C-alpha cells in the first residue's frame, strides 16, 4: 500500500530536477539529485512496468513544450538527454526476464516518442547528432 | 548572623566555620533565584523604603512568579544542615523534635494553601516513619486524584499530588527492612508516569530511581530478576491491574521488560535537560540488573536484555560500539537468539518510534542504519513498521539533501519492493493481538492541553486495593 | 632513468607556473597532483624490493621548485586553485616517511616544517566559503612556519618582486586588479618571519608599507588605506613587532622640530590617526606567541610623543574624536602591562596622568551652546576610564624641577588631583543624561579610591572630609575603602603570615581536591578552560603548588595520560608546543639546571684549558681532515674524551634530583600501559627521550646554557658536537648506517649498551608511590598563591561552564563548582599587582 506511494516520490522528484523545469538549486552539487537516479534505476528491476510507464509520460510532456530563447533551447536539449540515458540503463539493467508481454506500453506509449528523434531533426547541427545517437541505443 | 554572635550558646570553633560558609552561600545569585528575587541587585534596598514616613507604599506589577516544590526542598535542606551543626554542641537539644511536630500537624490536615508545603518539609526533615503514617500519605494521593476529575479546578489539586510523591521519595529509605511496601512502591511510581504531565512525570522518576537504589542496599535482587520481584507482588491485586493495561495500551504479563521501557521512553520528550539524563541512568541500572541474573557481562544480547539496548542505542557510545551493525563485538539483530516472531516485532517498533518524533541529524543517522539492516534480516515482520515510517520517509525522499542521511532511506525503499510480491503474513495490527497497541502512542510529546487522561478513574481503585491488601489496619 | 627524467619534467613545468599567470593554470595543478601520487608508489615499491632510491642534485634542485610553486598558489584568487594546492602538501609529506621511516631522525630533519603541513590538509576538507573567509584560515597557518627554508625564503622573495611592481601600476596610472594586490600583501605579511635577518628585503617591505598608510590617491586611495590598516594590525606576523615599533617610532620622532615644537600638518595628522588604529588592534588581540615578542621593544617613548601631538591639535568635532580614541588606547595599553616592557614604569605613568587630567572638562557643552559638541561629554567619560586604569597601584612621584622635601612635595601633589576629582563630583549631582551622570559619578569615585590606597600616608589627612559628604551613595564607598586600609597591615608585621596564610589556606585544598580515582577536576578543568596565552603562568603555578603538597606524581599521571592516550605518538607531542609539553620544560629547567652544571663543569675545565690536551682536532671527516694530524690520533683522542664524559654521566646516578625521578616514572608507566593495549622497550624510548632533550642540549652549546662564560673555540666545539652523536646512538642501540665517517667508532658502542640500560633503570625503578621516599618540607609558597587566586577570578564564569556539562551523576553541592563559587566570592576580588622595577623577564 505505502511502498507504491514511496516509489512515486522517487519518480516525482525526478521531474522537478530537469533543467527546463525550474532548477531551484536542489542539485546540492548534483550529489543529492544524482543519488535519486541510482535509486530510480535500481527500483526498475522489480517494478519494471511501473517505472518505465512513468518515464514515458515525463518524456511525452517535455516533447509537447514550447519555449523560445537561447537559454530555452539549451535547457530542453539537456533535459531530454538525461531522460533517454536513464531510460536505456533501465532496459539494459533489467535482467533477461525476456517477458514479451509489454506490448501495451511499446505500441502506444513508448515507440512514438523514441521514433520522433530518429527523424532528421535539423533543429540543431550539434544537438540532433547526439539525440539520434542516444535514442538509437534505446531502440 | 545572630547565631554566630551569640554568647548564651557556646559553639566550638569547628561549628562556627560551618555557619560562616552558610552565611556566604545564601548571598549567591543561586539563592536569590530560589527565594524569587532574581533581577534584584541587593535585597536590603528593596526591603526598606527611604520615604516610609511621608507616603504609603505603592505596589504594582501584579504579575507574580510561580513557585516549585522542588525549590522548597533545596532551601529546606540548607536550613536543616545549619540546625544539625548546632545540635552537635548544644547537649540534649530539642530543636529538631519541636520543628517536626509543627510540620506533622499541618501535613495531615486539609488546607489547600499549606498542606502541599507541609508534606515536602515533613519528609525532608523527619527521621522515622511508621506504617500508620505511610497509609495516610498514600490516601491523600487517592483523594487528590478523585477531586481532579470531579471538579473543574485542576491546578489546585495538581500540586497536592506532586507533593505526596516527593514525600515518598524521602520516607522510603527509612522504612523497615522487611516491609512489603518496599516493593509495592514500584507501582505507585509506574501509576504516576501514566498521568501525562511534565511535573508528575518528573517527580515519578525520582521515586522510581531511588526505589531501585534502596532495594539494592537491602539485597533483594541477589537471586531474582526485576520481572520476578515486582510481578510477584502484583498478583494479589491483578484484577484491577489487568484493566489498566488494556487502556494504557501496554501489557506486563506478555512482556515485562518492554512495558517498563515503554513508559520511560517518554522521558526523551521532557523539556528539562535534567530529566533526560535521569531516564538514561534508570536504564543503565535496569540493564545491569537483568544481565547480572544471567551472568552475561552486562552487554550481552538476549531476549531479556534487548529492549534496554535499543533505548540506549543513540545516547551511550559503549552500547553502540559493543553492539555494532553487521553491514558496517557481537551485532544487535542476531537472528540466532532473536528467533521469536513476537520478540522481533516489538524490537522494531521501538526503533521506528524513536525516529518518528526525534529531530536531530546525529540521531536520525544512527537509527536509520539499523532500520535498513533490519529490513533484510527480518523480511517477514518488517511490514508492521510502515505507518510509523510512512509519513516521515515520504517527506525525506522529496526534500532531503544529505548523502549521509539519504543513503539508508534508499536502502529501505529497495528492500520493501524486493520482498513484496507475497501476501502480507503479518498485518499492521499484529501488535494489538497481544497487547502493545499503544506503544508508539505513549511516547509522544507532552500535551500542551494539560488534562488527566480520564482513565484515572481506575488508578484510584488500584491504589485503594493496594492499601487494603498490604495495610489492613 | 625514471628519476633522471621524471624529476627533470617537474623542474620544467613548475618553473613555468611561477613565472606568470596562465588561463589553464588551475588545470595543470590538478594534473600535477596526480603525478605526485603516481611517483610515490614507484618509490614505495622500489624501496621495498631494494633500498640501496638515489638522490642526485636534480632530485634536490627539483624538490625545491615544487615548494616554491605551492606557496605562491595559496594567495591565488581562484578558490579551487588554493584548495587543491593545500591538498598537495600531503603528498609532499608522505614522501618523507617512505625515504626515512623513523620519524625523529629525518621526518623532522629532511622536512623541517613537517608538523604544520599536516594542518593544511584538515582545512582543505571544509565547506567552501568566500575568498575572504578562506584567506583568514590560510593566513593563520602561514604564520606558524617556524623554520627558515629555501622554499620559504624564495617563495617570499619571488612574490615580493611581483608585489613591488604590481603596486606601481595601481598607483601611477592616472576591482579584480585590486583584489590580487590585497592577497599578495596578506600572504607577504603572515609569512614575513621566515625571511627575517640595515638594508634588507624585509625592511624595505615595512617602509613601503608605512608609506601607504598615508597614501593620498584620489582614484583608489581610500581603499588602500582601509586595508593596510586592517592587515598590519590583525595579520602581521608576531616576529615583526620589534621592527614595526622602531620604524613606527622613528616616523613620529621627526614630527617634532628642534626644541620640541609640534609641526602640525594635514598628512601628519592623518598618520597619527592611523598609528592609533593599528596599535589598538595589534594590542587588543591575544594570540599564540605574540607575548614573547612584545617584550623586546620599548613602547614608552612612542606613547608619550603621541599625546603631545594630539594635545596641540585643538578643539573641533574632528579633533575631539581623535582625542577620544587615543584615550581608549591608553586603557587597552594598561591591560597588557605585564606583557609589555618598560624601562621606567613609574616615571612614565605619572606623566600620562599629568597629560590626561587636563582633558576632563565638564559643563563645556553648555557654554559652547552647541549640542553637536555633546561628544565632549564622551571625552570626559572616556578620559576618566583611562585615569582609573593608570592610577591603579601608582605611587606618586613629583618631577624635580624644584628642590623641596620629598614628602612635602607629594602632599601638594595629592591635593592637586583630589580637589580636581572633587570638583567634577559636585557638578555630576542630579539636582545640579541620567545614565551619563550615573556612570561618570561612579567612575569619579573609583578613580579617587585608587588614588588613596597607594598613598595612604600622604593623602589620608586630606581625605577625611568625604566622611560627611553630601551624597549618601558616595559616603558608603569611602567607608568600604578604609575598611581595606585598616585590614591591610602598615608594615610586614607577619600580618599576611597569620591573616593571609589562614585566610587563603583553604584555597589550595580546593585546588588540590583529590578527585576520586585521581580525577582532580579543578586542575584538569582549569587546563582546558584557561586561554592558551597564559599557559606559561598556569604551568609554573601548578607544578610549584603540587610539589609543596607532595602530590606532584598525581598531577603528572593525569595530565600526561590524556595526551599520550589521545595521540599514540607519545614522544612527538611532548616535544611539540602544548600545555602538557610546557610542563616538562618547566620541570627540567627549574630542577635540571643545577644538576647539569654541577656535573659537566669539572670536565669542561680539562678540555678547554688543560695544557695536557693542548691543541688537537676532534675531526674524522676525510673532506675536512687535515694532513698535518694523523687520523688515528684524532680518532683515539675523540673516543677517549667520550669515555670521560660517558663515565661521569653513569656514575652520577645518585645526584639526580627527585623531581625528575618522579617525572620519568610517570612516562614509564604511561608507555608501559600504552604497550599493553597495543619487542619495544619502554626504557629504550624513555632513555633516548630524556637524554636527547635534557642532557644533550647542554653538551652541544654549554656557553648558551650558561655553563661556560666564554664561547669555546670552534675546534673544541666540534668535538662536543660529534660527542653527542656517538652518545645518542648508544641509547637507541643503532649502529652507523651510511655513516662510514664514524663507522670505526661503532665498535666502542657495543660494550656500553648494557651499561646505558642500568643507568636508565635506576631512575625508572623509583617506587610508583613514594611511601618510603619522604620529604615533608611543606613550604608556605606565599608568592605563588597570590597568582593562583588571581588566575581563578578572571575565569570564574567560564570554568563553571566546563564543570556544569559533566558531573550529573552526583549533585555538585559537594563538588568543585559549588565549592568554587562559595569560596571565591568569600575571598573577594584580588588586589592589584605591584609594579616591576626590573625589565621584562621570562623563564
Ligand atoms: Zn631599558
Amino acid at each position: 500500500h505505502r511502498p507504491v506511494e514511496w516509489v512515486q516520490a522517487v519518480v516525482s522528484r525526478f521531474d522537478e530536477q530537469l533543467p527546463i523545469k525550474t532548477g531551484q538549486q536542489n542539485t546540492h552539487t548534483k550529489v543529492s539529485t544524482e543519488h535519486n537516479k541510482e535509486c530510480l534505476i535500481n527500483i526498475s528491476k522489480y517494478k519494471f512496468s511501473l517505472v518505465i510507464s512513468g518515464l514515458t509520460t515525463i518524456l511525452k510532456n517535455v516533447n509537447n513544450m514550447r519555449i523560445f530563447g537561447e537559454a530555452a533551447e539549451k535547457n530542453l536539449y539537456l533535459s531530454q538527454l538525461i531522460i533517454l540515458d536513464t531510460l536505456e540503463k533501465c532496459l539494459a539493467g533489467q535482467p533477461k526476464d525476456t517477458m514479451r508481454l509489454d506490448e501495451t506500453m511499446l505500441v502506444k506509449q513508448l515507440l512514438p516518442e523514441i521514433c520522433h528523434f530518429l527523424h532528421t531533426c535539423r533543429e540543431g547541427n550539434q544537438h540532433a547528432a547526439e539525440l539520434r545517437n542516444s535514442a538509437s541505443g534505446v531502440l | 548572623h545572630s547565631l554566630c554572635t551569640c554568647s548564651q550558646l557556646h559553639f566550638s570553633e569547628e561549628t562556627k566555620q560551618v555557619l560562616r560558609l552558610s552565611l556566604t552561600e545564601f548571598s549567591l545569585p543561586k539563592f536569590y533565584l530560589l527565594f524569587g528575587i532574581s533581577k534584584v541587585k541587593s535585597a536590603a534596598v528593596i526591603a526598606f523604603r527611604s520615604s516610609y514616613r511621608d507616603r504609603s507604599f505603592s505596589p504594582g506589577s501584579y504579575e507574580r512568579e510561580t513557585f516549585a516544590l522542588t525549590s522548597l526542598e533545596t532551601v529546606t535542606e540548607a536550613l536543616l544542615e545549619i540546625m544539625e551543626a548546632c545540635m552537635r554542641d548544644i547537649p540534649t537539644c530539642k530543636w529538631l523534635d519541636q520543628w517536626t511536630e509543627l510540620a506533622q500537624r499541618f501535613a495531615f490536615q486539609y488546607n489547600p494553601s499549606l498542606q502541599p508545603r507541609a508534606l515536602v518539609v515533613f519528609g525532608c526533615i523527619s527521621k522515622r516513619v511508621s506504617h500508620g503514617q505511610i497509609k495516610q500519605i498514600i490516601r491523600i494521593l487517592s483523594k487528590a486524584l478523585e477531586s481532579c476529575l470531579k471538579g473543574p479546578d485542576t491546578y489546585n489539586s495538581q500540586v497536592l499530588i506532586e507533593a505526596t510523591v516527593i514525600a515518598l521519595t524521602k520516607l522510603q529509605p527509612l522504612l523497615n527492612k522487611d516491609s512489603p511496601l518496599h516493593k509495592a512502591l514500584f507501582w505507585v511510581a509506574v501509576a504516576v508516569l501514566q498521568l501525562d504531565e511534565v511535573n508528575l512525570y518528573s517527580a515519578g522518576t525520582a521515586l522510581l530511581e531511588q526505589n531501585l537504589h534502596t532495594l539494592d542496599s537491602l539485597r533483594i535482587f541477589n537471586d531474582k530478576s526485576p520481572e520476578e520481584v515486582f510481578m510477584a507482588i502484583r498478583n494479589p491485586l491483578e484484577w484491577h491491574c489487568k484493566q489498566m493495561d488494556h487502556f494504557v495500551g501496554l501489557n506486563f504479563n506478555s512482556n515485562f521488560n518492554f512495558a517498563l521501557v515503554g513508559h520511560l521512553l517518554k522521558g526523551y520528550r521532557h523539556p528539562s535537560p535534567a530529566i533526560v539524563a535521569r531516564t538514561v541512568r534508570i536504564l543503565h541500572t535496569l540493564l545491569t540488573l537483568v544481565n547480572k541474573h544471567r551472568n552475561c557481562d552486562k552487554f550481552e544480547v538476549n531476549t531479556q536484555s534487548v529492549a534496554y539496548l535499543a533505548a540506549l542505542l543513540t545516547v551511550s557510545e559503549e552500547v553502540r560500539s559493543r553492539c555494532s551493525l553487521k553491514h558496517r563485538s557481537n551485532v544487535l539483530l542476531d537472528e540466532e537468539v532473536l528467533t521469536d516472531p513476537k520478540i522481533q516485532a516489538l524490537l522494531l517498533t521501538v526503533l521506528a518510534t524513536l525516529v518518528k518524533y526525534t529531530t536531530d541529524e546525529f540521531d536520525q543517522r544512527i537509527l536509520y542504519e539499523y532500520l535498513a539492516e533490519a529490513s533484510v534480516v527480518f523480511p517477514k515482520v518488517f511490514p508492521v513498521v510502515h505507518n510509523l515510517l510512512d509519513s516521515k520517509i515520504n517527506t525525506l525522499l522529496s526534500l532531503c539533501q544529505d548523502p549521509n542521511l539519504l543513503n539508508p532511506i534508499h536502502g529501505i525503499v529497495q528492500s520493501v519492493v524486493y520482498h513484496e510480491e507475497s501476501p502480507p503474513q503479518y498485518q499492521t495490527s499484529y501488535l494489538q493481538s497481544f497487547g502493545f497497541n499503544g506503544l508508539w502512542r505513549f511516547a509522544g510529546p507532552f500535551s500542551k492541553q494539560t488534562q488527566i487522561p480520564d482513565y484515572a478513574e481506575l488508578i484510584v481503585k488500584f491504589l485503594d486495593a493496594l492499601i487494603d491488601t498490604y495495610l489492613p489496619g | 632513468t625514471f628519476w633522471e627524467i621524471s624529476s627533470q619534467m617537474l623542474f620544467y613545468i613548475c618553473k613555468k607556473l611561477t613565472s606568470h599567470q596562465m588561463l589553464s593554470s588551475t588545470e595543470i595543478l590538478k594534473w600535477l597532483r596526480e603525478i605526485l601520487i603516481c611517483r610515490n608508489k614507484f618509490l614505495l615499491k622500489n624501496k621495498q624490493a631494494d633500498r640501496s632510491s638515489g638522490t642526485p642534485p636534480i632530485c634536490r634542485q627539483a624538490q625545491t621548485k615544487l615548494e616554491v610553486a605551492l606557496y605562491m598558489f595559496l594567495w591565488n584568487p581562484d578558490t579551487e586553485a588554493v584548495l587543491v594546492a593545500m591538498s598537495c602538501f600531503r603528498h609532499l609529506c608522505e614522501e618523507a616517511d617512505i625515504r626515512c621511516g623513523v620519524d625523529e631522525v629525518s621526518v623532522h630533519n629532511l622536512l623541517p616544517n613537517y608538523n604544520t603541513f599536516m594542518e593544511f590538509a584538515s582545512v582543505s576538507n571544509m565547506m567552501s566559503t568566500g575568498r575572504a573567509a578562506l584567506q583568514k584560515r590560510v593566513m593563520a597557518l602561514l604564520r606558524r612556519i617556524e623554520h627558515p627554508t629555501a622554499g620559504n625564503t624564495e617563495a617570499w622573495e619571488d612574490t615580493h618582486a611581483k608585489w613591488e611592481q604590481a603596486t606601481k601600476l595601481i598607483l601611477n596610472y592616472p576591482t579584480d586588479s585590486l583584489q590580487e594586490w590585497i592577497n599578495m600583501t596578506g600572504f607577504l605579511c603572515a609569512l614575513g618571519g621566515v625571511c627575517l635577518q640595515a638594508d634588507t628585503p624585509v625592511s624595505k617591505f615595512m617602509d613601503r608599507l608605512l608609506s601607504l598608510m598615508v597614501c593620498n590617491h584620489e582614484k583608489v586611495g581610500l581603499q588602500i588605506r582601509t586595508n593596510v590598516k586592517d592587515l598590519v594590525g590583525l595579520e602581521l606576523s608576531p616576529a615583526l613587532y620589534p621592527m614595526l615599533f622602531n620604524k613606527l617610532k622613528n616616523t613620529i620622532s621627526k614630527f617634532f622640530d628642534s626644541q620640541g615644537q609640534v609641526l602640525l600638518t594635514d598628512t601628519n595628522t592623518q598618520f597619527v590617526e592611523q598609528t592609533i588604529a593599528i596599535m589598538k588592534n595589534l594590542l587588543d588581540n591575544h594570540t599564540e606567541g605574540s607575548s614573547e615578542h612584545l617584550g623586546q621593544a620599548s613602547i614608552e617613548t612612542m606613547m608619550l610623543n603621541l599625546v603631545r601631538y594630539v594635545r596641540v591639535l585643538g578643539n573641533m568635532v574632528h579633533a575631539i574624536q581623535i582625542k577620544t580614541k587615543l584615550c581608549q588606547l591608553v586603557e587597552v595599553m594598561m591591560a597588557r602591562r605585564d606583557d609589555l616592557s618598560f624601562c621606567q614604569e613609574m616615571k612614565f605613568r605619572n606623566k600620562m596622568v599629568e597629560y590626561l587630567t587636563d582633558w576632563v572638562m565638564g559643563t563645556s557643552n553648555q557654554a559652547a551652546d552647541d549640542d553637536v559638541k555633546c561628544l565632549t561629554r564622551d571625552l570626559d567619560q572616556a578620559s576618566m576610564e583611562a585615569v582609573v586604569s593608570l592610577l591603579a597601584g601608582l605611587p606618586l612621584q613629583p618631577e624635580e624641577g624644584d628642590g623641596v622635601e620629598l614628602m612635602e612635595a607629594k602632599s601638594q601633589l595629592f591635593l592637586k588631583y583630589f580637589t580636581l576629582f572633587m570638583n567634577l563630583l559636585n557638578d555630576c549631582s542630579e539636582v545640579e543624561m541620567s545614565r551619563r551622570l550615573a556612570s561618570l559619578r561612579h567612575c569619579t569615585v573609583l578613580a579617587m579610591s585608587n588614588l588613596l590606597n597607594a598613598n595612604v600616608d600622604s593623602g589620608l589627612m586630606h581625605s577625611i572630609g568625604l566622611g560627611y559628604h553630601k551624597d549618601l551613595q558616595t559616603r558608603a564607598t569611602f567607608m568600604e575603602v578604609l575598611t581595606k586600609i585598616l585590614q591591610q597591615g602598615t608594615e610586614f608585621d607577619t600580618l599576611a603570615e597569620t591573616v593571609l596564610a589562614d585566610r587563603f589556606e583553604r584555597l589550595v585544598e580546593l585546588v588540590t581536591m583529590m578527585g576520586d580515582q585521581g580525577e582532580l577536576p579543578i586542575a584538569m578543568a582549569l587546563a582546558n578552560v584557561v586561554p592558551c596565552s597564559q599557559w606559561d603562568e598556569l604551568a609554573r603555578v601548578l607544578v610549584t603548588l603540587f610539589d609543596s603538597r607532595h602530590l606532584l606524581y598525581q598531577l603528572l599521571w593525569n595530565m600526561f595520560s590524556k595526551e599520550v592516550e589521545l595521540a599514540d605518538s607519545m614522544q612527538t607531542l611532548f616535544r611539540g608546543n602544548s600545555l602538557a609539553s610546557k610542563i616538562m620544560t618547566f620541570c627540567f629547567k627549574v630542577y635540571g639546571a643545577t644538576y647539569l652544571q654541577k656535573l659537566l663543569d669539572p670536565l669542561l675545565r680539562i678540555v678547554i684549558t688543560s695544557s695536557d690536551w693542548q691543541h688537537v682536532s676532534f675531526e674524522v671527516d676525510p673532506t675536512r681532515l687535515e694532513p698535518s694530524e694523523s687520523l688515528e690520533e684524532n680518532q683515539r683522542n675523540l673516543l677517549q674524551m667520550t669515555e670521560k664524559f660517558f663515565h661521569a654521566i653513569i656514575s652520577s646516578s645518585s645526584e639526580f634530583p627527585p623531581q625528575l625521578r618522579s617525572v620519568c616514572h610517570c612516562l614509564y608507566q604511561a608507555t608501559c600501559h600504552s604497550l599493553l593495549n597495543k619487542p619495544q622497550n619502554s626504557i629504550g624510548a624513555v632513555g633516548s627521550a630524556m637524554f636527547l632533550r635534557f642532557i644533550n642540549p647542554a653538551i652541544v652549546s654549554p656557553y648558551e646554557a650558561g655553563i661556560l662564560d666564554k664561547k669555546p673555540p670552534p675546534r673544541i666545539e666540534r668535538g662536543l658536537k660529534l660527542m653527542s652523536k656517538i652518545l645518542q646512538s648508544i641509547a637507541n642501540h643503532v649502529l652507523f648506517t651510511k655513516e662510514e665517517h664514524m663507522r670505526p667508532f661503532n665498535d666502542f658502542v657495543k660494550s656500553n649498551f648494557d651499561a646505558a640500560r642500568r643507568f636508565f633503570l635506576d631512575i625508572a625503578s623509583d617506587c610508583p608511590t613514594s611511601d618510603a621516599v619522604n620529604h615533608s618540607l611543606s613550604f608556605i609558597s606565599d608568592g605563588n598563591v597570590l597568582a593562583l587566586h588571581r588566575l581563578l577570578w578572571n575565569n570564574q564564569e567560564k570554568i563553571g561552564q566546563y564543570l556544569s556539562s559533566n558531573r550529573d551523576h552526583k549533585a555538585v553541592g559537594r563538588r568543585p563548582f559549588d565549592k568554587m563559587a562559595t569560596l571565591l566570592a568569600y575571598l573577594g576580588p584580588p588586589e592589584h599587582k605591584p609594579v616591576a622595577d626590573t625589565h621584562w623577564s621570562s623563564l
